[PDB]
């Protein structure tokens, strides 16, 4: 069996999809981790904070040792109204003076 | 040391302003941060006594780290449902919008240190590519001394339809995605 | 910065070179004098009114606050005028050195 | 680390490893930073852009005693590390038009 493929143009499967770029969307998140907050939590003894701290320790090195900074135009993180109340909450919110 | 990227940027202000129709193609920001704790997005580590519980932060601290590596996007620590509601996109947009998107670090900063306590802050920067056309089905061209030369080199036949697309100036990731499509008899 | 060789290639009119840029402004080459453009001279172009110029609608962009910038300032020069040598490029048409 | 937990510490890490590995990626839990930045006398920015882009590679795996109990292995590891001369963070493009 001979076919003629018309008009001298041959085809063949490609199966990536392809995607119509639009505006481009970015947002910035700045992620906060206290070992506090979860040791109060989970009961933990001292000896087991004392472990996981260093284990906690050890990871954050290991990440920030192979990353170098970079510079987002965004603008300070400081002056926002939500971290500021979030910052007081994660370390100060259980604590009281009595006279 | 630190890099930068320069220039003057353009600004949506709130979030749901990205569906509009009358701003055109570019790389837009948000004014406004988005402030994240680790103990908040975990919705288990209550319930867990003694020492399963450290065991259970390592173990999803780690997966973190296996995201970070290869500028991926790890979730958890962001609602889906939030942000599928603000964008008021479709099931099959929301799972295009994830997988083509990548992520960055540009500063980890350690605030106390002690030998029992420790507090670390991340900063992530992300970057979504929302959909205008998207073609699924495609056929591409090869040519086979006359040699007749064509303006079309990709074809999309959907829906008993057939289209000719021609692209130029294209990026690779685990999909194509591309800016300049015009469709050409 | 350029000694530095040149090579041309002529093309059938009319062109239109058209390319949008990601901040808020738009590359034209002009091959005819139409609309609001300066003749054989292509330009970078940023409009003020929603308008629709050379087959291709524009908007205007957003007040953007202002930034330090580290733009690389480009020198400059001029080039060779003399028509004559032009010539050959109407000959074969593939883009051939002239020397500068 | 008492009891049954021993085990998947180990076997945690040991993951890790794997997926390290098959990525041709450099773990460096096994080897102290401290001492080879000692060693080579550079800077934290320098020592950070030669972790970046460090690449690694598996030659030989061995098994040298097998048992109902006890088990030993060994692992060959060949690494390249890239040390700079000169680098350049801002820069742009150029296109003709
Ligand atoms: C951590 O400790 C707290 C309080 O010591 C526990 O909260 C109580 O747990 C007991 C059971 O041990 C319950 O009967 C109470 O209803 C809980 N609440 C209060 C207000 O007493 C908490 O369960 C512990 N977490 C663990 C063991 O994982
Ligand atoms: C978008 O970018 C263009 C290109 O830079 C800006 O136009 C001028 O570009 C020259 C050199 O590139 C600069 O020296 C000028 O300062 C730029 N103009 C201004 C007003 O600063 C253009 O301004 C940018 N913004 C838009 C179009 O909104
Ligand atoms: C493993 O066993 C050894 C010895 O059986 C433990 O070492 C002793 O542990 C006790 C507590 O159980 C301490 O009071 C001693 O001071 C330890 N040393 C000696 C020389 O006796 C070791 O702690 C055990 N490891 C565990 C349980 O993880
Ligand atoms: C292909 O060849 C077979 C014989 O093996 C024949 O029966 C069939 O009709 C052919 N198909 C065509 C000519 O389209």
């Amino acid at each position: 069996n001979m076919t003629s493929i018309p008009q001298g143009v041959f085809y063949q499967p490609h199966p990536e999809p392809i995607i119509h770029t639009e505006r481009v969307l970015g947002l910035s998140q700045v992620l906060m981790i206290n070992s506090e907050n979860v040791a109060n939590s989970a009961n933990l003894s001292q000896e087991t904070k004392a472990l996981l701290t260093e284990m906690v320790n050890e990871e954050m090195q290991g990440l920030s040792d192979v990353m170098i900074d970079f510079e987002i135009p965004l603008g300070d993180p400081r002056d926002q109204e939500q971290y500021i109340h979030r910052k007081c909450y994660q370390e100060f919110a259980h604590c009281y003076l009595v006279k | 040391m630190g890099y930068a990227l320069t220039g003057a940027v353009q600004t949506l202000a709130q979030i749901s302003d990205i569906n509009d129709q009358n701003l055109q193609q570019g790389i837009y920001l948000l004014r406004d941060h988005i402030v994240t704790l680790m103990e908040a997005t975990l919705h288990d580590i209550s319930i867990m006594p003694g020492m399963f519980a450290v065991q259970h932060v390592h173990t999803h601290l780690n997966h973190l780290r296996t995201m970070l590596m290869e500028r991926r996007i790890d979730w958890t620590y962001m609602s889906s449902s939030w942000l599928q509601t603000q964008l008021q996109k479709s099931d099959d947009e929301m799972k295009v919008i994830k997988r083509t998107a990548r992520s960055l670090v540009y500063y980890v900063k350690q605030t106390y240190n002690s030998l029992t306590a420790t507090a670390w802050e991340i900063g992530l920067y992300y970057e979504l590519i929302i959909p205008r056309h998207i073609y699924l089905n495609n056929w591409q061209i090869v040519n086979i001394h006359v040699t007749l030369s064509h303006p079309y080199e990709i074809i999309n036949r959907e829906c008993s339809n057939t289209l000719y697309l021609h692209l130029e100036e294209c990026r690779r990731l685990d999909y194509v995605i591309c800016d300049v499509v015009k469709i050409v008899q | 910065p350029c000694d530095c060789p040149v090579w041309a290639e002529p093309v059938k009119e009319p062109h239109v070179q058209i390319s949008p840029l990601k901040n808020g402004s738009y590359l034209v080459l002009a091959s005819s004098t139409d609309c609001q453009i300066p003749p054989y001279v292509p330009s970078v172009v940023t409009v003020n009114e929603t308008t629709q110029c050379f087959g291709v609608t524009f908007k205007k962009p957003l007040v953007a606050e202002e930034k330090t910038s580290l733009e690389p300032q480009l020198p400059h020069l001029q080039l060779r005028l003399p028509h004559l040598v032009g010539i050959i490029a109407k000959i074969k048409g593939i883009k051939i050195e002239v020397t500068s």
